């Protein structure tokens, strides 16, 4: 949801599909996939900073 | 057939050559009979010879009995 | 071993050449 | 050959006489004026606006595509600004509605003549 | 004073463990020679 | 041709653009994402299909995916 | 003009960077989120024209690094000097040298092992040398144990004044770019003050040391009554017993009456029938030739006094027509780009290095070299590899400076890229010139394979069979057969007995037989012909389209170790200037492969073996070269299956370590194959199901396992199959002549 | 670009007329350099099959002579740079 | 058929022949070599070499074959180096695996596997010594698995 | 056992048979 939150992601393809990772910005402009999050671990582009859509924000707690 | 009548002798022949390379020293490297044919390594004659084929004229009514099948299919 | 016998399975075969080239163009 | 392959003629204008390195290979040179040149390939092309525009200014530049017919095209840019600075004037064409997590089966494609991600 | 980060480091550790490790194996094959028991 | 197509997750960091060496690919703007910005693959003509584009396509996985299809001069790369 | 700026106090000397991996690219100063970055911290380790543009601190990097490399030079000879001093028996080989077979490593006694301690004599064992090192110390001179341990202590002096000055030229003395681009008088002092020095000094350790002390041995006097070199320039006196002209002083130098020198100095070429080595006197006379030719050659480079050339009105003087502008250009490029200099000097190193393997075999420089024919082969065979791998050297980094450093405003339309403008027009006839030699080299083989197996030996091409006699070779061979009374007026002998008077023996083994060229040695010197020019093939194409080819017309944007493009254009895999590389080096293996399989087998047929009582003729093979190099079967038969035999059977014996050797380099052959053929797109998710498995056992390592990217992944594919197949000819013909000769 | 075909024969001059007086006796001319050559060719000349490659003063004396005049006739072409 | 080695014909054949073999050099040299005492040292190492050989089982091929079935007669054939050296990388397994879940909490785990902490290497290093109890009863509290890592589609 | 056929058969199979055959499929490249 917020900005830190710890999240993992149900999307099948995200490299870190099962991996918790940290929100960094949320826009609020109806942008499709509005979630950036980065990870601990990196994927094969060398990149971990991505960003994900609303269905695939699960927290922890 | 001159394979039937000794087994363990004969070395068994597959077809025969026409090479029209070999100049003269290979065709006596292969003369087994009249033919020039090589050695069949490949067990057909223990197969036919349990078949129970003992001639070469089973084996042209049989090969004619597999054109006959082949042009079925 | 013969000589005639041999000619019927040239024949015969060349029969089933007609009938795979017949086979061919078709499919 | 030229009698039956697209030639790419690029043209382009300056303002010193530099020297850039030709395509096919080592030092061209380089007409100050204005100066077309016959290529290949378009990778060629556009490798040599690559090879002139990230050292320094030859802007107003673009191949005319001269197909064996006889008449050109014009392709880089054609609103006139450059590709990736974004223009309102150009139609997209090339995308689907989601990832490619809701691109379909391709057992649902087979024995049809669609695509894995159409949908 | 930063020398031993560099004697932490993987490829001289990895040589002062099995430089180590290796001498356990030679100086326990000299003492002990030829053992296929035990 | 080598179809280009170009997904939703496009976020218009144009490294798309600037990575292809063919220009088969422009910036669109597309009112869904914070640059406003979706890349568009127009002249998949001319598209070779070396994937110099999906290096470098910064997103979560390849928005920018190149399918390898038809061959024909331009898209062979041939110079005669 | 000519002076020398050195900063002062560059680079502190801390260890706090060595705490810091990839300290020196900050492309990989961000530490390794996957594991490509530990293998480009050591591909990067010496891109010192990726670490920073300034070609002032990468030339203080280089020339800091050359110490570097010398000093382990000095560690490697202080080594062989003293593990001839404690661990040779160079003091008995001195004895005999013909019985007692040459070694200095004596193996430690763990299981087993402690047997491959050969009983080469000299009551005391070891396993053998093949290097030839206590030839070229009978040559030298050394006596006793004494010179070996001096030496070898000189040797770490050196060493350590390596290490302190490489230190000392990074840190806290190291200069300016002016310095180096101040290159006439770097050949000014190369020509004269190293190379002429050399010549000159070693001149004078040969005449001082050597003509004395191998003029004794010569005659046979045990390593006990010679007298230290020492003792021969106290006076004179003892000189003047061996060589009389000693007794005249230097007043027949300087008055130049040199026909007084005629005891010192000669020139009679052929070999010492004593010793099985060249001429001492010839020798000696020679280092000063080169002596006097270099210091010569020196003085031709204009530095502060205003006499002498600049390369620069050298290469801008020869304006030909062809080529249009001339040379221009050259002296910025081999003054700025240190990879152009690379391509030079190792084009010429390596091609020196094989010119060193031909006029070894067949001018034994060394007392009773050629007799023991283990250090005759692999003096042949070790600097004919690296004699090959420095011109692959050469292939690399001509094209590291043509993706790297080419700039066509300095290089415009001068003799360089006037080759690229034509380039198709280079590699296409090349390609013509190796298919053509590949047909007339190998077609040959396979002619002659298929007439003997088809029984018509009559139309095969041997001596009896349709000739191929090599006309050109045995008509220069017998000009040399000419020389010494011809056109060598003052010489006695030939350059050779490869070329000319009957056979040399030395202890009852033939130091050198004139080599006889019919009709299957004309093959093989166009298999050498043909796979040479597969070489300068790849090595051109790696070059001309290394920059922009027609296919790929930016690849100075993509690299030099780039793996690729993609699969557009149909596939664009291993495309670079670094893949032709990549590619020449299978070649150099397949090149060398076969020149040494030329060598040790007609020299195994025609050359090498024994004489037996009336002077009657032995050799190994005994003659088996003519009628079985024209086949195959007749080479893989005759010569890899019938010489391998020493090498399969070396079990239970000294020699089962080169059948180890043999077996686990066919491993390293065998398993390069496995990073050839595969790539990283199996093994990175083959190894991502594996972290699947540490993830489950939360065993996930914290540098991410990547697999190893392209150019890694191609790249040890060569360094094991040349590992693998150096090693495999290696141990193979170490264990071939070690069990004979 | 060859814009001087002028003359060749002043090569034939040039390299013969060095190369003759000069005998220098004990190499395989006592005569001089061209002078062991027009000799031992015209033994040769009248169509015969011989001149094996034991035949020193014509293969030998052959590439010799050859060697020096393309030498003298491509620096007789460099005497056509200097204008 | 396995005879006891001690017996075994062949067995003695290879005694005799590798013995006399190596024995062949040793006339070589005279009594006080140095070569000569280190032949000396090695035909012991021979007669040692084949009476510590003596409970093993050598067949026709005269060559001391092994059994792994855990007879308990060849236990000290297979079975005790086995759990020995199972002992020995559970060892190495548990200290790599400890370490792992060291540095997986740091700053900075790239910089942990490069530069080694020494410290805490070689804490966990010695203190995986008793992994059966240790790691069994971090077994027990369902924190030597996981759950819910990565994975492909489907 | 008709000793001639091979005579005809091997050649007239082994060259003259990839002469027509790849006329009728090169030439059915474009047919
Ligand atoms: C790092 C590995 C290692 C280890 C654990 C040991 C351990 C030991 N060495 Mg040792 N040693 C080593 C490397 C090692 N060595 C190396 C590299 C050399 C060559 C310089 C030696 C040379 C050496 C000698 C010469 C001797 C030992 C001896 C000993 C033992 C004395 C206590 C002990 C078992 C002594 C011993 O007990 O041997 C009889 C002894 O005399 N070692
Ligand atoms: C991976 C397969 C494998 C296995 C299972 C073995 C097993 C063995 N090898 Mg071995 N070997 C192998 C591969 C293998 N080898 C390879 C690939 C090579 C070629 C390099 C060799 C070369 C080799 C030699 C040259 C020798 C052996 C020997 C031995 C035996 C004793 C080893 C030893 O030093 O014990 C002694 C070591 C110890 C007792 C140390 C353990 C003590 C622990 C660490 C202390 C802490 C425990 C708590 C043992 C049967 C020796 C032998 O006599 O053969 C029977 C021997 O001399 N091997
Ligand atoms: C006549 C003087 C002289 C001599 C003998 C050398 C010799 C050498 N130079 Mg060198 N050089 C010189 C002048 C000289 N240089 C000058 C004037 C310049 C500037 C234009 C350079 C620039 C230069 C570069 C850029 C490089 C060399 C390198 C080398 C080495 C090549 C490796 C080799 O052959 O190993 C054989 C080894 C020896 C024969 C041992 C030689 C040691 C003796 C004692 C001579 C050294 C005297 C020393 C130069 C005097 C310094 C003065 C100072 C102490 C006050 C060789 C040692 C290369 C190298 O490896 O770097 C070191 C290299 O990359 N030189
Ligand atoms: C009179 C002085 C002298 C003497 C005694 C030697 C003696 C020797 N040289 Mg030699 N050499 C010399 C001068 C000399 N060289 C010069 C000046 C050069 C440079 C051109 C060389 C280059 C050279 C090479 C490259 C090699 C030898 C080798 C050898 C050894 C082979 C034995 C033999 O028959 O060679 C007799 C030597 C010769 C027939 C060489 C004659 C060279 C003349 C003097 C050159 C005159 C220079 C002048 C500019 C003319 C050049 C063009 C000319 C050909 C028309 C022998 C010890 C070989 C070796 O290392 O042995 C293993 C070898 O590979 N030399
Ligand atoms: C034994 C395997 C083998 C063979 C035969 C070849 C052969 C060849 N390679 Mg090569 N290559 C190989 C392995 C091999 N390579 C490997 C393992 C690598 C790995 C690095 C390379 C890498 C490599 C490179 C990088 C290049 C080559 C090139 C070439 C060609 C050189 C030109 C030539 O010799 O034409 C002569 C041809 C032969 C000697 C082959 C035999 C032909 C016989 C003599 C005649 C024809 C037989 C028969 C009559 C045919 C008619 C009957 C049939 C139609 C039924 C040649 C065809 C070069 C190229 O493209 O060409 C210039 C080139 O650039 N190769
Ligand atoms: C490429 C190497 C090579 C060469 C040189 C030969 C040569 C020969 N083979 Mg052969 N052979 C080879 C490879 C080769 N083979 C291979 C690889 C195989 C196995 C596939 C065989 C299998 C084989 C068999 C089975 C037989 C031969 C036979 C022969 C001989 C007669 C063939 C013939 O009539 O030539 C035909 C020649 C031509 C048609 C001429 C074409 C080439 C000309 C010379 C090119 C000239 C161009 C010119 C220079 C252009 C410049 C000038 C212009 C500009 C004016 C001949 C010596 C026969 C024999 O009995 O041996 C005596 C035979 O029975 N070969
Ligand atoms: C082109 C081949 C060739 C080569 C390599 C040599 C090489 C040599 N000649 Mg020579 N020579 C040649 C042709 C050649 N000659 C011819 C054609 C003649 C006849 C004019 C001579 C006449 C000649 C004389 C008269 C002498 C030499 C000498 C020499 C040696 C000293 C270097 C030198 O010439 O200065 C050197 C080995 C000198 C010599 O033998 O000293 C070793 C010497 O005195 N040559
Ligand atoms: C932290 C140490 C560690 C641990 C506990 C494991 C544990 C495991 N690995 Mg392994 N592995 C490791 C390191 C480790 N690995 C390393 C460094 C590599 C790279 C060479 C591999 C490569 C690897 C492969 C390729 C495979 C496994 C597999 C497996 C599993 C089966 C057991 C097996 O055969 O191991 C395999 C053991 C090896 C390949 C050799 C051991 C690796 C090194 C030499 C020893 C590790 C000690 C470590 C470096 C100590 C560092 C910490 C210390 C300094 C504090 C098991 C979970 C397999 C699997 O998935 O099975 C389910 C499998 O296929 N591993
Ligand atoms: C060598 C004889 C070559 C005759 C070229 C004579 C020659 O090089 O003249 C030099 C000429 C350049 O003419 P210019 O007068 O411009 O030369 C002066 C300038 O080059 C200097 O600035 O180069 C060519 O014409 C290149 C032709 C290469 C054509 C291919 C030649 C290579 C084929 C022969 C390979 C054989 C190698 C083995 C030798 C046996
Ligand atoms: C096997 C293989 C791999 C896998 C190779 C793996 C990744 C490397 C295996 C060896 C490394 C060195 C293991 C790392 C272990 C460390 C050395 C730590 C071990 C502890 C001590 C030995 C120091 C590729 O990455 C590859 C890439 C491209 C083409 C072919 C191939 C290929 O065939
Ligand atoms: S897709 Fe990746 S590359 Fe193409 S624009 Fe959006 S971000 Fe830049
Ligand atoms: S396909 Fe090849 S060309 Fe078309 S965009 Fe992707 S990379 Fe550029």
């Amino acid at each position: 949801i917020k900005k830190g939150s710890l999240v993992k992601i149900l999307r099948p393809e995200s490299f870190w599909y099962n991996e918790v990772g940290t929100v960094v910005n949320v826009e609020t402009s109806k942008v499709l996939y509005p979630v950036l999050v980065r990870f601990d671990k990196v994927n094969y582009s060398g990149l971990n900073s991505t960003n994900f859509s609303l269905d695939e924000l699960v927290e922890i707690k | 057939e001159q394979w039937v009548a000794n087994p363990l002798k004969t070395k068994p022949l597959a077809h025969a050559i026409w090479d029209p390379h070999f100049g003269q020293a290979a065709l006596k490297a292969f003369t087994r009979g009249d033919t020039v044919a090589n050695i069949s390594y490949s067990g057909v004659y223990h197969w036919w010879y349990t078949i129970g084929i003992r001639n070469n004229v089973e084996l042209y009514t049989g090969a004619l009995g597999l054109l006959v099948l082949s042009a079925v299919f | 071993i013969t000589d005639n016998q041999v000619f019927v399975a040239l024949i015969m075969a060349l029969v089933c050449g007609y009938l795979a080239v017949k086979l061919a163009k078709q499919l | 050959c030229a009698e039956t392959e697209e030639k790419y003629a690029m043209t382009w204008s300056s303002d010193q006489q530099h020297i850039f390195e030709m395509p096919t290979g080592g030092a061209a040179v380089m007409n100050s004026g204005d100066n077309l040149l016959y290529l290949a390939r378009k990778e060629q092309a556009l490798a040599l606006a690559t090879q002139l525009r990230t050292q320094f200014k030859i802007q107003d530049y673009k191949i005319y595509r001269i197909f064996p017919s006889g008449e050109v095209q014009y392709l880089h840019p054609k609103d006139g600004v450059l590709p990736y600075q974004v223009n309102k004037g150009r139609e997209q064409v090339g995308r689907v509605k989601s990832t490619i997590g809701k691109n379909v089966n391709p057992a649902q494609v087979k024995f049809t003549s669609k695509a894995t991600y159409d949908r | 004073m930063n020398l031993k980060k560099y004697l932490s480091t993987a490829p001289v550790v990895a040589t002062l463990w099995l430089f180590l490790t290796a001498g356990i194996l030679i100086e326990l094959n000299r003492f002990f020679p030829d053992s296929l028991f035990y | 041709a080598h179809t280009v197509k170009i997904y939703d997750n496009c976020i218009g960091c144009t490294q798309c653009v600037r990575a292809c060496p063919l220009d088969v690919l422009e910036m669109v703007p597309w009112d869904g994402c914070k640059a406003g910005q979706m890349a568009s693959a127009p002249r998949t003509e001319d598209c070779v299909g070396c994937k110099r584009c999906e290096t470098a396509c910064p997103t979560d996985f390849l928005s920018i995916r190149v399918y390898l299809g038809g061959e024909t001069t331009r898209s062979m790369g041939l110079a005669y | 003009q000519v002076k020398v700026v050195v900063d002062r106090d560059v680079v502190p000397t801390s260890f706090e960077k060595w705490a810091k991996p990839g300290h020196f690219s900050r492309s990989l100063a961000k530490g390794p989120k996957t594991t490509t970055w530990i293998w480009n911290l050591h591909a990067d380790a010496h891109d010192f024209d990726s670490h920073t543009s300034s070609l002032e601190e990468v030339s203080r990097k280089i020339f800091s690094a050359h110490f570097g490399q010398l000093a382990i030079i000095f560690i490697w000879l202080s080594g062989m000097y003293f593990h001839g001093a404690r661990f040779s028996n160079y003091v008995a080989w001195l004895s005999n040298p013909t019985g007692i077979k040459p070694s200095a490593q004596v193996v430690w006694p763990i299981v087993g092992q402690q047997i491959l301690n050969a009983d080469v004599g000299g009551g005391m064992q070891g396993i053998q040398i093949t290097s030839g090192l206590f030839q070229l110390w009978r040559a030298s001179g050394i006596v006793n144990e004494l010179q070996l341990y001096v030496t070898a202590l000189g040797g770490l002096g050196m060493a350590g004044l390596m290490i302190f000055a490489g230190w000392f030229h990074y840190h806290k003395a190291a200069p300016k770019l002016e310095w180096f681009q101040n290159v006439e008088s770097m050949l000014n002092h190369h020509l004269a003050g190293l190379l002429g020095l050399g010549s000159l000094s070693w001149a004078g350790h040969q005449i001082h040391v050597s003509l004395p002390i191998n003029k004794l041995l010569d005659a046979g006097v045990a390593p006990s009554s010679i007298p230290l070199p020492h003792e021969f320039i106290l006076n004179r006196n003892l000189m003047a017993e061996l060589y009389p002209s000693f007794q005249q002083g230097l007043v027949p130098f300087f008055t130049l009456n040199w026909k007084q020198y005629s005891d010192i100095l000669t020139f009679k070429g052929g070999l010492s029938p004593v010793t099985g080595g060249l001429w001492l006197t010839d020798v000696a006379h020679h280092h000063l030739a080169i002596a006097v030719l270099f210091l010569v050659a020196g003085h031709m480079y204009r530095t502060n006094w205003g006499i002498g050339h600049s390369i620069k009105q050298i290469l801008e003087a020869h304006k030909g027509p062809l080529t249009g502008e001339g040379h221009k250009g050259l002296y910025e490029i081999l003054t700025t780009s240190w990879h152009a200099n690379l391509a030079i000097n190792l084009a010429m190193l390596g091609s020196l290095s094989i010119i060193v393997a031909h006029h070894m075999y067949a001018m034994p420089p060394y007392p009773y070299l050629a007799t023991d024919y283990p250090t005759q082969l692999s003096l042949f065979t070790h600097h004919m590899w690296i004699g090959g791998f420095c011109i692959v050297g050469a292939g690399a980094h001509a094209a590291i400076y043509m993706v790297r450093d080419y700039s066509p405003t300095v290089n415009f339309n001068n003799v360089l890229d006037r080759m690229i403008r034509h380039r198709d027009a280079i590699i296409s006839h090349l390609n013509w010139v190796c298919i053509f030699l590949g047909m007339h080299s190998f077609g040959l083989y396979i002619h002659n394979d298929t007439m003997r197996a088809l029984g018509r030996a009559q139309d095969m091409f041997s001596d009896t069979a349709i000739q191929l006699q090599p006309v050109f070779a045995q008509w220069i061979q017998q000009i040399h057969t000419l020389a010494p009374g011809n056109t060598a007026v003052n010489a006695l002998a030939t350059a050779s007995y490869a070329f000319g008077a009957d056979t040399v023996t030395v202890g009852s083994k033939i130091a050198m037989m004139p080599i006889k060229l019919g009709t299957a040695d004309f093959m093989v010197h166009h298999i050498h012909a043909f796979t040479i020019h597969v070489t300068t093939l790849i090595l051109l194409k790696g070059v001309l389209y290394a920059r922009n080819s027609r296919l790929i017309p930016d690849k100075a944007n993509l690299g030099f170790r780039f793996p690729c493009d993609g699969p557009g254009r149909g596939g664009t895999c291993q495309v670079s200037a670094w893949d032709h590389v990549f590619l020449g080096l299978f070649w150099m293996y397949n090149a060398l492969s076969i020149v040494i399989f030329h060598f040790s087998w007609k020299m195994q047929s025609d050359v090498w073996g024994t004489v037996t009582s009336n002077g009657a003729i032995s050799h190994i093979t005994g003659g088996n070269f003519a009628q079985s190099a024209i086949t195959i079967n007749g080479w893989l038969r005759d010569f890899l299956w019938a010489q391998a035999s020493q090498v399969i059977q070396s079990y239970g014996s000294s020699l089962s370590a080169y059948g180890l050797m043999f077996l686990g380099a066919h491993f390293v052959w065998a398993f390069s194959l496995m990073f050839l053929f595969s790539g990283r797109g199996y093994w990175q998710e083959l190894i991502e199901s594996i972290v699947w498995a540490h993830n489950k056992l939360k065993v996930a390592p914290a540098i991410a396992p990547r697999a190893l990217s392209i150019t890694q992944g191609r790249a040890v594919g060569v360094a094991h199959y040349l590992l693998g197949g150096i090693a495999t000819t290696w141990a193979f013909f170490l264990a071939r002549i070690i069990a004979v000769g | 670009y060859p814009l001087n075909p002028a003359v060749i024969f002043i090569a034939l001059i040039g390299w013969s007329a060095v190369a003759a007086i000069p005998s220098n006796i004990p190499v395989l001319g006592g005569t001089g350099l061209t002078q062991a050559f027009l000799a031992s060719i015209q033994r040769l000349l009248a169509q015969y099959p011989t001149g094996p490659k034991l035949d020193d003063p014509f293969w030998f004396y052959l590439i010799v002579y050859h060697v020096g005049l393309f030498a003298l006739l491509i620096f007789g072409q460099i005497g056509y740079a200097g204008y | 058929v396995l005879t006891p080695c001690q017996q075994s014909e062949a067995f003695h054949k290879r005694e005799i022949n590798e013995v006399r073999t190596l024995e062949n050099r040793q006339a070589n040299y005279e009594a006080n070599s140095p070569s000569y005492l280190a032949l000396q040292s090695q035909i012991d190492q021979v007669h040692k070499r084949f009476d510590k050989y003596g409970t093993l089982l050598c067949g026709q091929d005269g060559l001391p074959h092994l059994i792994t079935d855990g007879d308990w007669r060849h236990a000290r054939e297979f079975t005790i180096p086995a759990l020995l050296f199972l002992y020995i990388t559970g060892w190495i397994g548990w200290v790599g695996r400890s370490y792992l879940k060291y540095t997986k909490e740091t700053k900075n785990p790239t910089e942990q596997e490069i530069i080694l902490d020494v410290p805490m290497a070689l804490k966990y290093m010695l203190s995986g010594f008793l992994w059966p109890l240790s790691a069994w009863q971090e077994y027990r509290s369902g924190q030597l698995l996981a759950k819910e890592d990565e994975i492909t589609v489907s | 056992s008709a000793s001639y056929l091979p005579s005809i058969l091997v050649p007239t199979v082994g060259l003259i048979l990839p002469f027509a055959s790849m006329a009728i499929l090169f030439i059915a490249i474009e047919k």
